[PDB]
């Protein structure tokens, strides 16, 4: 039954025919009869592991979305965990087109938590395939730009609590900021008000020179960011360095070095182009 | 800040000095030190406001040595801008 | 990126030919998708006080259409409009009064000083702006 439904969905996705619409309706009726989240998740997995790599579909995609909605109607935390694990295991072609097609707020929160955990695992393992999977998950989260500021705030608060894995989480957040075009910029600038600077300094005390290079790269990337309110970020950077408003002298020295590096990076962005190309937008 | 102790930072310092300098002998010092420390980087595509006429840009990119290309290009561009 | 070469031509323009040709191009491509005039504010300010009549009319019409897209920028073209109202070219003032009531509606916060300067220019300088300022008054209520 499930194999025939998967074959019909793959045939409908490859050849745009209506011969699998009645089969999809029968499968959708049978799924509400069983009322199993795990079975619907497994049915959506067979229709996206290899049935979504050939060609895009409409009726098969609708059937997969209905199965995913039926699975996500209940809680299904363990079902969501196995759905996220099989999707990251089979990240071939349109894996993100099926993973992020749920468009549910609780589903978006669970997918963001799974993507954050996958990025943490990728940063800890330092694997190229794991890093590519984390980048794909970040790109999938970027297209579903509904509400990720609370997730980013929770990730940043969790990162500042630790000191050992804080450097890896910070590097993973800096990389997604280079990937996702710095969606939560002003909220991040508002967050490091009074105590987060000391916690970040304590975390960076356990880092290495690779942490210093990553911080320089993150400063250069955040230089070409914050299009909404960059005056607040500039004033926060200026007062934390020369005005000695920071709680640590080493933090003030690091902020001064970051300001100097930002000026140096801004100089190459504005000056070094050569001849008449299209200009670089900052 | 004195003693930068960094390659990219020193690149930036010598670039900002190169953009600001008008004295040709000082510019020669910046160019020779900048080509000495770097390996194979062409340093004429370093300030987009420098402009050379099209036929003169065609003939001026024909010198073989990198130091002479960069020097004569940026000095003649600076001379045209000063005029 | 799509607007960089036209505005490079507009900024580095010396002859009336280049300015008029670029103004015709930008008028043609601003008839549709008219939100592209926000980038042409400072150059339109500078070219609005130009002495040639055709390019000045094109700049004035483009500035009024740019108000028509978003009237929040009308407080930024005020010094140039005040300069055109009180210059000594005797054609910038007439083109300013020809476009006076539309900008008088489109500003609505500094209309008093605009119409005040209109009265003094038409009063101390011998010319008759009474119809335009009075029409702006009637449709201003």
């Amino acid at each position: 039954m499930d194999i025939y439904v998967q074959c019909l969905s793959a045939l409908i996705g490859s050849c745009p025919d209506a011969c699998v619409d009645a089969l999809l309706d029968t499968s959708v009726q049978h799924s509400p009869h069983f009322d199993w989240v795990v079975a619907h998740i497994g049915s959506s997995f067979p229709g996206t592991i290899i049935s979504r790599v050939l060609s895009c579909g409409l009726k098969d995609f609708c059937v997969h979305g209905g199965a995913g909605g039926g699975a996500g109607s209940s809680g299904g935390s363990s079902s969501q965990t196995p759905s996220t694990d099989p999707f990251p295991g089979s990240p071939a072609i349109p894996a993100e087109k099926r993973v992020p097609k749920i468009a549910s707020v609780v589903g978006i929160l669970g997918h963001l938590a799974s993507r954050h955990g996958d990025s943490i695992r990728r940063e800890l393992l330092r694997m190229f395939h794991d890093s590519l999977a984390g980048g794909s998950g970040g790109r999938s989260g970027d297209p579903s730009l509904q509400a990720t500021v609370p997730f980013l705030l929770q990730l940043a608060v969790m990162s500042p609590a630790l000191l050992g894995t804080v450097s890896g989480e910070l590097v993973d957040c800096l990389k997604p900021p280079a990937v996702l075009s710095q969606l939560q910029q002003h909220l991040q600038g508002f967050p490091r008000e009074e105590l987060d600077n000391m916690l970040n300094l304590a975390v960076h005390l356990v880092s290495q020179a690779s942490g210093a290079g990553a911080y320089r790269l993150l400063q250069f990337l955040v230089d070409t960011a914050m299009p909404a309110s960059v005056i607040t970020t500039q004033g926060l950077a200026v007062p934390d360095t020369v005005r000695e408003a920071c709680d640590r002298l080493i933090q003030l020295l690091l902020l001064h070095l970051q300001k100097l590096v930002h000026h140096r990076g801004g100089s190459p962005g504005e000056g070094v182009l050569g001849p008449p190309p299209p200009p670089r937008l900052v | 800040y004195d003693i930068p102790a960094s390659a990219s930072v020193n690149i930036g310092q010598l670039e900002h000095q190169l953009i600001l300098s008008v004295d040709p002998w000082r510019i020669r010092q910046i160019l020779i030190e900048l080509h000495g420390m770097t390996s194979e980087r062409q340093f004429w595509t370093v300030s987009n406001k420098w402009e050379v006429p099209s036929v003169y840009s065609g003939v001026i990119l024909g010198i073989k040595d990198n130091l002479t290309r960069d020097l004569v290009y940026i000095l003649m561009a600076k001379g045209l801008h000063c005029s | 990126a799509e607007m960089a070469p036209y505005m490079k031509r507009l900024s580095r323009g010396q002859t009336v030919e280049d300015l008029l040709e670029v103004l015709s191009d930008i008028d043609e491509m601003s008839r549709r998708r008219p939100e592209i005039l926000s980038f042409f504010s400072t150059n339109l300010q500078r070219l609005m006080s130009s002495a040639e009549e055709c390019c000045r009319n094109l700049a004035f019409s483009l500035a009024l259409r740019s108000m028509q897209n978003s009237p929040s920028i009308a407080a930024a073209f005020l010094p140039t409009f005040m300069y055109c109202l009180g210059s000594q070219d005797f054609e910038v003032v007439q083109t300013a009064l020809r476009n006076l009531p539309e900008y008088a509606l489109l500003c609505q916060e500094h209309a008093a000083v605009l119409l005040h300067r209109a009265f003094l220019v038409g009063m101390y300088g011998q010319m008759d702006p009474s119809a335009q300022i009075s029409e702006a008054l009637r449709i201003l209520h």
